């Protein structure tokens, strides 16, 4: 019969198991067998403290890198402010050791943990490249609780190098599988930023995770956009518990918190999910991720039904994650075929915005071709446009079986003149849905001001198979 | 940028 943890502050990780429901059910998977033995994890970050008392047992410093200093040991430099505690409190949250007195567990708690030392110093894009490229056939899942400034007016994503690591980390990376890229979703949501400006959660590449509170509700610090693809618990308000972890200087800390607790805890999940099967492809790992996550209980207003029958919200994903349901499904799952790319240039010629545009199109998603799309993955609207004031826009794409994707909200502290220059916004509201048949863009002007502009190219990009579909739900 |  399986036991438990015994850890001092495993009472306190209401996040991992529970009577009440308001879990990501942990436990069940645990009870399975799985606990994360041979799957490694490394948290991209400000380093991680290899001697923690929670962490040394399951320390690899064969998934660890010091890139700002270029040299293998990712310490964190300890200061006075203790700036250089977030990529430690984040690698407990995925595999702090269980029954050993100290804190609390990970959620893979038996699994290898590193950490990448590359945010405490000025973050080239070679920075980066170096860090999502670190021992690819040795590291099977990336956690990046960092991203572009969420100050609601920057437009931003990887450079070239960067690109070209995601590129080959999911092509050549886990011996051709694909490496599995955990993205938390952002801070911005004071700000009204939109998480589809952030090129890094925007990715298909990335699996991007928002944040629920303990009382289910959006959480003040939420950014909501089309590209999420599910969510776990983080904290709230004052009243509402936080995440247990390890913290700098051989510390226990109960009030990890915001959008940075949220990925770890999905790259534990997913962790235990690769254990259950090793053979995962990192497009596998999402088609789990939206076919288990659960949407009850999750407050939103924008919670709509896909053409598949699946819940969906721009705040959540499809839904908590579920450890439980994720492994179960693994074990017997079926590799999806290989990945189709249908490539449709929209516009005939440029069309001035104004106060509203909508550009609708009969698409036949390659119909005839190779690559012809039956079952959808992600979808891309790449957009080229001029616009005088950028954050007055709200764009929405409307797939053929009727789902309302929001591309882009508002941004009030927008003003940027600079437009946008084919920056592919990505949903994932129609993953499995047929995309034959009419798309529909809307792009409008939501304030009172004379605005104007004119979008030059809208390329829909479609992403899946044909073949493999379940029953709708 | 790049922020925690
Ligand atoms: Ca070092
Ligand atoms: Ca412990
Ligand atoms: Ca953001
Ligand atoms: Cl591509
Ligand atoms: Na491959
Ligand atoms: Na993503
Ligand atoms: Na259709």
């Amino acid at each position: 019969v399986y036991q438990e943890p015994t850890d001092p502050k495993f009472p306190q990780q209401w996040y991992l198991s529970g009577v009440t429901q308001r879990d990501l059910n942990v436990k069940a998977a645990w009870a399975q067998g799985y606990t994360g033995h041979g799957i490694v994890v490394s948290i991209l970050d400000d380093g991680i403290e290899k001697n923690h008392p929670d962490l040394a047992g399951n320390y690899d410093p064969g998934a660890s890198f010091d890139v700002n200093d270029q040299d293998p040991d990712p310490q964190p430099r300890y200061t006075q402010m203790n700036d250089n505690r977030h990529g430690t409190r984040c690698a407990g949250e995925v595999a702090a050791v269980a029954n050993n007195g100290v804190c609390g567990v990970g959620v893979a708690y038996n699994a290898r943990i590193g950490g990448v030392r590359m945010l405490d110093g000025e973050v080239t894009d070679a920075v980066e490249a170096r860090s999502l490229g670190l021992n690819p056939n040795h590291i099977h899942i990336y956690s990046a609780s960092w991203g572009p400034e969420d100050d609601g007016k920057t437009v931003d994503g990887p450079a070239r190098l960067a690109e070209e690591a995601f590129f080959r980390g999911v092509s050549q990376g886990r011996g051709g599988l694909g490496s599995i890229f955990v993205w938390a979703s952002g801070n911005g949501g004071r700000e009204h930023d939109s998480c589809n400006c952030d090129g890094y959660t925007n990715s298909i590449y990335t699996l991007s995770i928002s944040s629920a509170t303990q009382f289910g509700n959006v959480p003040w610090y939420s950014e909501a956009c089309s590209s999420t693809l599910a969510t776990t618990y983080s904290s709230g308000n004052q009243n509402e518990k936080q995440i247990v972890t390890t913290d700098l200087r051989q510390k226990c800390t109960e009030s990890h918190t915001g959008t940075s607790a949220s990925a770890p805890l999905a790259a534990g999940i997913i962790a235990l999910t690769l254990e259950a099967n090793k053979n995962l492809t990192w497009r596998d790992m999402q088609h789990l991720v939206v076919q288990t996550s659960k949407p009850a209980h999750l407050n939103a207003n924008d919670w709509a039904t896909n053409g598949v029958g699946r819940k969906v919200s721009h705040s959540y994903g499809y839904g908590l994650l579920d450890a439980g349901a994720m492994v179960a499904l693994a074990q017997n799952w079926t590799t999806v075929a290989p990945q189709r790319k249908c490539i449709i240039d929209i516009l005939t010629e440029p069309k001035d915005i104004g106060k509203r545009l909508e550009v609708r199109k009969t698409v036949t998603a390659c119909l005839g071709e190779p690559n012809h799309i039956t079952r959808l993955e992600h979808a891309q609207a790449r957009l080229t446009l001029s616009y005088n004031r950028r954050g007055d826009l709200a764009i929405h794409l409307v797939s053929p079986m009727g789902t309302r994707s929001t591309l882009l909200a508002a941004r009030p502290h927008d003003y940027s003149a600079d437009g946008f220059n084919d920056w592919a916004f990505m949903t994932t509201h129609s993953w499995d849905e047929d995309p034959s048949g009419e798309w529909v863009l809307e792009i409008e002007n939501t304030s009172e001001a004379n605005n104007y502009g004119t979008l030059t190219k809208f390329t829909l990009v479609l992403y899946g198979t044909a073949s493999g579909s379940l029953v709708p739900r | 940028x790049x922020v925690x």
